[PDB]
DNA sequence: GCCCTTCCGGGTCCCC
DNA sequence: CGGGGACCCGGAAGGG
C-alpha cells in the first residue's frame, strides 16, 4: 500500500551527482520501485536515483546514487525534492528534502 | 537518468578536485587526460559492478562514442580525449570558468 | 535498439 | 636487428 521514506543516510550531495544514499523505507518491490528527484517549477526538472533491483534490501531499503543537477553553476546551495514512485502504480511517497552543493 | 553512462561518469570525475591526480582537464576547452587510466577504469568498474574492468575495455566504450558526437580522441597524445558534445548547457560553466574553479594548471 | 563488456586481429610506437 | 609490450583502432558477439 502506501509508500514511506522512514529515514535517509544523507540529505546533501554534490551538484555533480554520484553520492551513495542509503534510504530506509516501508515495504517495496525491487522491480516496481523508482527514486524520483524533482523540482516543481515551470522548469519542471526531474531525474532518477541510479540503482538496481539487487541494491533493494529485503523489501525495506534502497541503496542508490544521486543524479546530477541540471546545472553545476550555483553559488548558494540549492534544494530539490525526492520521492519514491512505482513505475506502474502512479502513487508516490511523502517527499523528503535533498540539497545540492557547488564545487 | 538511470544507469550512468561512461561519458557521464568521466564528467563526474572531472568536476571533483579530489580526483585530479588520475583524471584532469588539459586546459584547452573540453579536452581531458586520463593521467592514471588504471585508476579511472577501476572506479568506472566499481560503479558499474564490473570487477575485471581495465583501460583496454573502457577505451572501447570511448571508441563507440566516436561517431556519436560525444567524445573524440586527440590524435597523438597519450590518454587525451575531448568532449565534443554540449557541456556548456549541461554544466552551466564555460571551460575557462570551470578551469578557474578547479585550479587547472594548463 | 542501446550501451557497453568481452574479445580479437591489426596498426604504430618505443625500448630492451 | 628482432621482438615484446604500451597504446590505439574498429569488427564481432553477447548481456542486461
Amino acid at each position: 500500500s502506501n509508500l514511506k521514506i522512514s529515514r535517509m543516510d544523507k540529505t546533501a550531495g554534490s551538484v555533480r551527482g554520484g553520492d551513495e544514499v542509503y534510504l530506509l523505507c516501508d515495504k517495496v518491490q525491487k522491480d516496481d520501485i523508482e527514486v524520483r528527484f524533482y523540482e516543481d517549477d515551470e522548469n519542471g526538472w526531474q531525474a532518477f536515483g541510479d540503482f538496481s533491483p539487487t541494491d533493494v534490501h529485503k523489501q525495506y531499503a534502497i541503496v542508490f546514487r544521486t543524479p546530477p543537477y541540471h546545472k553545476m553553476k550555483i553559488e548558494r546551495p540549492v534544494t530539490v525534492f525526492l520521492q519514491l514512485k512505482r513505475k506502474r502504480g502512479g502513487d508516490v511517497s511523502d517527499s523528503k528534502q535533498f540539497t545540492y552543493y557547488p564545487l | 537518468s538511470g544507469p550512468i553512462q561512461l561519458w557521464q561518469f568521466l564528467l563526474e570525475l572531472l568536476t571533483d578536485k579530489s580526483c585530479q591526480s588520475f583524471i584532469s582537464w588539459t586546459g584547452d576547452g573540453w579536452e581531458f587526460k586520463l593521467s592514471d587510466p588504471d585508476e579511472v577504469a577501476r572506479r568506472w568498474g566499481k560503479r558499474k559492478n564490473k570487477p575485471k574492468m581495465n583501460y583496454e575495455k573502457l577505451s572501447r566504450g570511448l571508441r563507440y562514442y566516436y561517431d556519436k558526437n560525444i567524445i573524440h580522441k586527440t590524435a597523438g597524445k597519450r590518454y587525451v580525449y575531448r568532449f565534443v558534445c554540449d557541456l556548456q548547457s549541461l554544466l552551466g560553466y564555460t571551460p575557462e570558468e570551470l578551469h578557474a574553479m578547479l585550479d587547472v594548471k594548463p
